């Protein structure tokens, strides 16, 4: 998959 | 220092010739309509930000709490409308499309304001507050009901100290397809989940072929969205950022226009 996150 | 151009004339040279313009939009555009985003300057819901509640694990543990949050968000859209930035974007799409020039919006936002403003070529990469997906059968449905289920009526209050409603799972929103009755969840991409492969294919196609890219109201901290405009810039294509503040990506772009999008975009896209 290609995954959501915040920096 | 290494800071991008704020020359609107220079921008306009690229805009006048572009046949294929990608506009990437984030939470700052929704913020200008008064939509609470619950990240950055976008406030808190009770003790929490979106990063705390918009996760598979928060929903595993307290699905009533996560639904309270999403219900609040659904219900406040009753008083929120598109802004001059949304309209500049939609009008640009319409006007350019009559000349056979393509404008596509790729949005991180889930509140459907670009749809309401009349944007046609729209990629909603994180889903929609007004769609449900079943945790058992996987069917996606549009849902605008207010309230979404009777048990949520008057729940979702955002005040710190507000107590959990603790709605039994059987009275949260349920699949209505013959023979499922699953728990529904919002059809929104949560932190820790991947984006739909089909949408990401459509996104890569637009990014590979565009000749101008605008990144508007994006903090450029949520990935993979934050990697889209830098990828364009690395192909030598002009990228202009429209945001109230500099971001981690700013120095990767050809222009930075500071201010609310509703002020800068109607001028830029005229
Ligand atoms: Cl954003
Ligand atoms: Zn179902």
């Amino acid at each position: 998959a290609v995954t959501k996150y915040t920096s | 220092s290494a800071r991008p151009s704020s020359s609107m004339a220079d921008f306009r040279k690229f805009f006048a010739k572009a046949k294929h313009i990608v506009i990437i939009s984030g939470a700052g555009v929704s913020a200008e309509s008064g939509v609470p985003t619950f990240r950055g300057a976008g406030g808190y819901w009770r003790k929490w930000q979106a990063q705390d509640l918009a996760t598979p694990l928060a929903f595993a543990h307290n699905p009533s709490r996560v639904w309270e949050f999403y219900h609040y968000r659904r219900e406040v859209m009753g008083s929120k409308e598109p802004n001059a930035g949304h309209r500049a974007i939609a009008e640009c799409e319409t006007r350019l499309g009559k000349q056979g020039r393509r404008v596509v919006v790729i949005t991180q936002n889930i509140d459907e304001l670009h749809r309401k403003a009349g944007t046609k070529n729209l990629l909603e990469i994180h889903g929609s507050l007004f769609k449900t997906r079943c945790t058992s059968c996987g069917v996606v449905a549009e849902n605008y009901k207010s309230p979404i289920c009777p048990a949520l009526s008057g729940k979702g209050a955002p005040e710190p100290g507000t107590q959990d409603a603790s709605i039994p799972v059987e009275k949260l929103p349920r699949c209505e397809e013959a023979g499922c009755g699953g728990l529904l969840r919002p059809h929104v991409v949560w932190f820790g989940e991947n984006l739909d492969p089909a949408i990401l294919e459509e996104v890569d196609r637009e990014l590979a072929h565009c000749d101008l890219c605008l990144v508007v109201g994006t903090s450029s901290v949520v990935y993979p969205a934050a990697m889209f405009a830098p990828q364009v810039a690395a192909r030598g294509v002009p990228v202009a950022e429209f945001n109230t503040e500099t971001t981690p990506a700013t120095n990767r772009f050809r222009f930075h226009f500071q201010g609310p999008c509703g002020t800068t975009l109607p001028e830029a896209l005229a």
